[PDB]
């Protein structure tokens, strides 16, 4: 507000417009730029979720360690988690309360997968080409840019074809080829 | 420590032999570790290079596929000139230049 | 080192100050008053942008200058500036008050003072040469004579070698200086106390400075340029000097 | 005509400067002194001016030395005694049951000299007397000041043990 | 022995002119300014800490 | 590796054996060669010059 | 200086693809027009050429200088952090003799 | 300015290395990035590039100078490498 004197501050120790402990830090801004995602609510729309993992997490973890069920049912779970591949190993049953973090299920996002594998320059620049319609999974294109992309399914996005950028590409090997109207 | 001046006295190298003097300087070790470091240094940064190759991901698309062009040989062609301003001289540039 | 050769001049990290730098260095302040050497020492000339204008600077002799030294020793802040008023103390002659006041500027004024007649007689023929300088006849002991001549000046400069050189200086810095203003005395070992040692005298003026409410910032030898010197820049509290 | 991957405004943290924590955003080598030659410092002549601790004085008592004439014995020549002002400090400071040492600390042939800081703590008021002048000799018997001394060059410090004082980087000892 | 202390004070007077900047003579010659130059940050003063 | 051993039979009681070379490559030799009489092949452990010299200790 | 094959060379992905300028043979036009000053210019262009072969050479042996006593002074200063590692393992015996 | 640059481009670059002028100098070490402003002048009681190659004491030490470091870079690279080619061929 106005760099407040030594006098004002003793009285003002604690006020602040900015920064509160309800705000929790601005973890969801600051995870939002990062990963560069459209709409707020997304972010508390994850975090519900990777919540819920580690109550379930929780629960699983009161149960004794030797009981067939518990044993049988979070490395029934781990098989999904990584799957899905919002964890990057499979090893460890303690990555599913301490590495499940939303930056964990955000990264599995479109744009960020369009990024790992290189096909975009930066991560705003693969929301523009998802918004604009040039990316696709298998047979459809992909309109929504906060697609979740399973790990099997990370291996199947491409340029969608006769694209204007999928032909500006193949121009730069002087591989274009306009039977496949690329 | 407790070694005399004459305990580490000194070894000489020999040479070539003579009638051997066309294949010109005999290699003593020293000189092969000069020559097995920077072979090592050179298949590490192509083994590595060569990795790359296998793992191209025919979809990439960076946005200075505009200023680069590619020779039908297949690798790319770069300008002399460098610059993006010394590209080829304009008519009416030229009828001043004259 | 000759009549001939050309020299790059480049700004001082201090204002006001120049680098002649050539193939040797030289330390160089801009004339104010062009054509004339106050004391013969070399100076260089460039031309500036009608025809071009000519600005000539002239060197600043290291070994006649206590302050000279300092910054060719290296000072952090030196409280000499181009705008600031100046007061100097002990300008013999126009050895360093002449370069002090171009230093300073057309804008600041420096006050010279010097109680003897004959080297004060030259430093009037300079000072109507140079217009910050306006020279002080009187005694520097007794700074209520010239109480009216001189009014809030913002560093006071010291090159008495009188021994009383602490209370000299507490009776200029408390009538005259301005508060916040630094104070460069120049301490010389031989001229305070022959008897004890030249680092005791520089222990004993500086805790003398600190009993006058001056917190001196830093302390310089000089010692490749004249032996066994110090100058040593405080600072005018007044208030709080903790 | 709208622009693409457009994203509700929000308040950045790690760039802003409007936040508490993010309103933040000339070498100086001090010359070796005029006086001193690699470890001899050849310029401490008699007579000498000696800053005294506030355990020099505590032991001084318990050993039934004089000051003045105690430290002559040890040193040779005439010196100079001198406790500062922060020291002085100390030894109001420590209370009731060394108020013996308070007496003998206050003795006219021991002079007093003033500092410029904004503490009590004597044993950096004293080192920062010495790096910048180099002409005192230090006489301490704390443990960690004589360690921050000793790597102090051209420094004589000076302890007392047994009956009389002892000097250490002191080289004209006899 | 007598060679020793003297070839030894002879090189050790030169390190102590690389140490720090002992004065020699004076100025005895024309000249004004430096040989070896100037530095503009270097400031080689002991600063009073507090 | 030429002019070490005369003929192809002589070589045939030296194989196996632990050649090392001037510049400290190591190595064994292995079959004689036969079209000329006296020469052999021989696997060093990296590619030898040809401004070297083999040697072969022996007692 | 290494030669990467034009089989490697030609399927490198974008981010490193290894620029090599290829000659130049038919003369061109700028290198057929600019003046190059002859005769007083020239000894005072081979003389720049000259002082900055020797700036160059004498930083770089300097430089080096410097490496070689780096190489000698942590030679030293691993010894004297030996001789601190060792006693200070005594010490905690001698300590721990008395608890 | 962009004009008068030559007399000027050749002067500071023969400041910025003036550490190899004279072997019997050995300045600071410094490194002396060209600054802003700066106005080249003369000493009052023929530019310094001009004034040096003048000389001949200076001007016979570069070239034995660059001749002994020019001995130096060849030393190893293509003319040693086309004779130890040679001598294997020649015979
Ligand atoms: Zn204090």
């Amino acid at each position: 507000v106005r760099k407040l004197k030594h006098h004002e501050q003793k009285l003002l120790k604690k006020v602040d417009f900015l920064e509160w402990k309800q705000d929790q830090g601005h973890r969801d801004t600051q995870v939002m730029r990062t990963y560069h995602i459209q709409n707020r609510e997304d972010y508390h729309k994850y975090n519900r979720i990777c919540g819920d993992i580690r109550r379930l997490a929780n629960k699983l973890s009161l149960l004794p360690p030797t009981d067939p069920f518990r044993r049988k049912h979070e490395q029934l779970l781990l098989d999904k988690l990584y799957a899905m591949g919002v964890l990057t190993t499979k090893s460890k049953i303690s990555d599913l309360e301490n590495k499940v973090t939303v930056s964990a299920i955000c990264r599995r996002r479109l744009p960020v997968i369009m990024h790992r594998l290189k096909m975009a320059e930066t991560i705003q620049d693969a929301v523009k080409f998802i918004e604009q319609g040039h990316v696709r999974v298998g047979p459809n294109l992909i309109n929504d840019p906060a697609y979740l992309v399973t790990r099997n399914m990370e291996d199947y996005v491409t340029w969608v074809d006769n694209s204007k950028i999928k032909k500006t590409l193949l121009r730069y090997r002087n591989q274009i080829d306009d039977f496949d109207f690329s | 420590k407790l070694v005399h001046d004459v305990q580490k006295k000194q070894h000489r190298e020999r040479s070539q032999l003579t009638s051997r003097s066309r294949y010109g300087f005999l290699e003593k070790h020293k000189d092969y570790v000069k020559r097995a470091q920077d072979f090592h240094r050179k298949q590490s940064t192509l083994k590595v290079l060569r990795e790359k190759a296998k793992e191209r991901n025919p979809d990439e698309y960076y946005h200075a596929m505009h200023s680069r062009k590619t020779d039908a040989k297949g690798l790319l062609i770069s300008s002399r000139h460098g610059d993006e301003e010394d590209e080829s001289l304009s008519m009416d540039q030229v009828k001043l230049l004259k | 080192a000759r009549g001939g050769a050309k020299v790059v001049i480049e700004p001082h990290r201090h204002a006001g100050v120049y680098i002649a730098r050539g193939k040797e260095d030289l330390l160089v302040t801009k004339n104010m008053a062009p054509g004339e050497s106050v004391y013969g020492e070399k100076r260089i000339s460039v031309e500036e942008p009608v025809p071009p204008t000519k600005v000539e600077y002239r060197v600043w002799n290291p070994f006649r200058s206590k302050l000279a030294a300092g910054i060719m020793g290296g000072l952090d802040e030196l409280f000499i500036a181009p705008g600031k008023k100046v007061l100097y103390l002990g300008a013999a002659s126009g050895t360093s008050v002449s370069h002090v006041s171009d230093v300073v500027g057309p804008e600041g004024v420096v006050y010279a003072v010097e109680f003897s007649h004959r080297p004060g007689r030259e430093l009037i023929s300079m000072a109507k040469k140079r217009p910050n300088i306006i020279p002080i006849i009187e005694d520097a002991r007794h700074p209520q004579k010239y109480r009216m001549l001189i009014g809030m000046v913002d560093c006071v400069f010291a090159d008495v070698a009188q021994p009383d050189q602490a209370r000299i200086i507490a009776l200029n810095s408390h009538m005259f200086l301005k508060d916040q203003g630094g104070v460069v005395i120049s301490i010389k070992a031989n001229c305070i106390d022959s008897t004890v040692d030249a680092e005791t005298v520089f222990a004993r003026e500086v805790q003398k400075l600190r009993e006058e409410r001056i917190k001196p910032l830093e302390q310089l030898t000089l010692e490749p340029y004249e032996r066994d010197h110090c100058i040593v820049v405080g600072r005018y509290m007044r208030s709080g000097l903790k | 005509t709208r622009k693409f991957g457009l994203v509700k405004r929000t308040l950045n943290t790690k760039k802003d400067q409007r936040l508490k924590k993010n309103q933040e955003n000339t070498r100086n080598i001090p010359q070796v002194s005029s006086a001193l030659f690699f470890q001899y410092n050849q310029a401490i002549k008699p007579p000498y001016q000696v800053l005294i601790d506030t355990n020099f004085i505590n032991f001084s008592i318990q050993k039934k030395v004089d000051i003045v004439r105690g430290m002559m014995d040890c040193l040779l020549a005439k010196c100079n005694p001198l406790i500062t002002d922060c020291v002085m400090a100390e030894l109001e400071k420590l209370g009731p049951k060394y108020r013996i040492a308070l007496k003998l600390a206050r003795d006219p042939r021991i002079k007093r000299l003033s500092c410029s800081h904004k503490g009590t703590y004597a044993d950096d008021c004293l080192v920062h007397r010495v790096l910048q002048h180099k002409c005192y000799i230090v006489a301490t018997n704390d443990a960690g000041l004589k360690q921050r001394i000793r790597k102090i060059p051209g420094i004589p410090l000076m302890s007392v043990g047994g009956h009389a004082y002892v000097i250490e980087k002191l080289p004209d000892v006899f | 022995s007598r060679v020793k202390k003297r070839k030894k004070y002879q090189k050790a007077q030169k390190k102590l002119k690389s140490v720090r900047a002992v004065y020699s003579g004076g100025q005895s010659g024309v000249y004004e300014g430096e040989k070896t130059g100037i530095k503009k940050g270097l400031t080689r003063s002991v600063k009073f800490k507090n | 590796i030429k002019d070490m051993f005369s003929s192809a039979m002589e070589v045939a009681r030296f194989e196996g054996a632990q050649i090392k070379t001037v510049s400290g490559i190591r190595g064994e030799i292995k079959r004689a060669l036969s079209k000329p009489e006296g020469h052999y092949r021989a696997a060093f452990e990296d590619k030898i010059l040809m401004s070297d010299i083999v040697i072969l200790r022996s007692w | 200086g290494l030669k990467v094959p034009k089989a490697v060379q030609k399927e490198l992905p974008f981010k490193s693809q290894i620029h090599q300028m290829k000659p130049q043979k038919k003369k061109t036009y700028m290198a057929k027009r600019a003046v190059v000053l002859g005769g007083d210019e020239k000894k005072a262009r081979s003389f720049i050429q000259k002082v900055l072969t020797i700036s160059k050479a004498k930083d770089s042996k300097r430089k080096e200088q410097k490496a070689s006593q780096r190489k000698e002074r942590l030679k030293k200063l691993a010894k004297m952090e030996e001789e601190k590692s060792q006693r200070d393992k005594e010490k905690k015996k001698e300590y721990f003799a008395q608890n | 300015d962009d004009n008068m640059r030559r007399e000027v481009q050749r002067d500071l670059l023969l400041i910025k290395h003036r550490a190899a002028l004279d072997p019997k100098r050995h300045y600071k070490k410094q490194r002396w990035e060209v600054p802003e402003r700066f106005a080249i002048g003369t000493i009052i009681e023929s530019t310094i590039l001009e004034t040096l190659m003048g000389d001949e004491a200076s001007n016979k030490y570069f070239k034995r100078k660059y001749n002994e470091i020019q001995e130096k870079s060849t030393s190893g690279r293509k003319a040693h490498y086309k004779k130890m080619k040679e001598m294997r061929k020649k015979r």
